């Protein structure tokens, strides 16, 4: 199966470098401040699937987004 | 307060999601991840993916394939 | 029912007890870089699925993956 | 280590009782079958919010939650 695993690679390569090389996700995430995180967090997913819509796109931006806003606190 | 930023990322996930999300249906369609070779995928999948660097959103990338890639298999992991 | 969390954070409460810091010293014994985490995640992952794959173990090894990169992140460059 | 190394044995297996634990807990188990697909995430977001209602926060809850978010998902996926 290496055929479609090598394009699953580079699919993820694509998609981890558009989230990296994003900057309206990049300047969101500094907008926002390590003074109560994981509250943002809970209100930041509810309003996103407040549309009742559910997807795989929407959970890695939602993830990244999270995971992000993890390291920033770390550093 | 923080509104625009829910609806900013649903709307950059609802993106991702437009393109890629046919893309991936079917190169796991084609693999046939199998309740038991699924790690082996998932290993050479994750070493393609690192040659060429190791950025969060690779990472992120990786993980949250990793998830949808056991999800796939519990349901389709007949053979 | 609204318990329902209130018995979450207790069980996952008691595995934060008894693992937490068995976890964070053995991944300070492993000194995991940016360069060789990957490697040291597929030979944990293939002994985990050596003796079966169960959901529990799927969701401990990708919640894992997720702690390596954040120890990597933190702790990297041979810390 | 390298590519192999003691710590990875130790971490693995610490890995296998983690997730054993969590699929033999009966309570675990039956909190899953007691919610209802008729509202999945706002189930989640209830409990998510219930869960972190003492202020307090470790690994140990992200796995927890983790695990029933998961197998919240596998019984709508295969349940309704
Ligand atoms: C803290 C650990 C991080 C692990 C990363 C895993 C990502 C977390 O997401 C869990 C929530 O699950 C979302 C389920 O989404 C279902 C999407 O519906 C599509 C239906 O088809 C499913 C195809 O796989």
């Amino acid at each position: 199966g290496d055929a479609s695993t090598k394009k699953l690679s580079e699919s993820l390569k694509r998609i981890g470098d558009e989230l990296d090389s994003n900057m309206e996700l990049q300047r969101m995430i500094a907008a926002v401040d390590t003074d109560s995180p994981r509250e943002v967090f809970f209100r930041v997913a509810a309003d996103m699937f407040s549309d009742g819509n559910f997807n795989w796109g929407r959970v890695v931006a939602l993830f990244y987004f999270a995971s992000k806003l993890v390291l920033k606190a770390l550093s | 307060t923080m509104g625009q930023v829910g609806r900013q990322l649903a709307i950059i996930g609802d993106d991702i999601n437009r393109r890629y999300d046919s893309e991936f249906q079917t190169m796991l369609q084609h693999l046939q991840p199998t309740a038991e070779n699924a790690y082996e995928y998932f290993t050479k999948i994750a070493t393609s993916l690192f040659e060429s660097g190791i950025n969060w959103g690779r990472v992120v990338a990786l993980l949250g394939f990793g998830y949808r890639l056991a999800l796939h298999v519990y349901q389709h992991g007949g053979s």
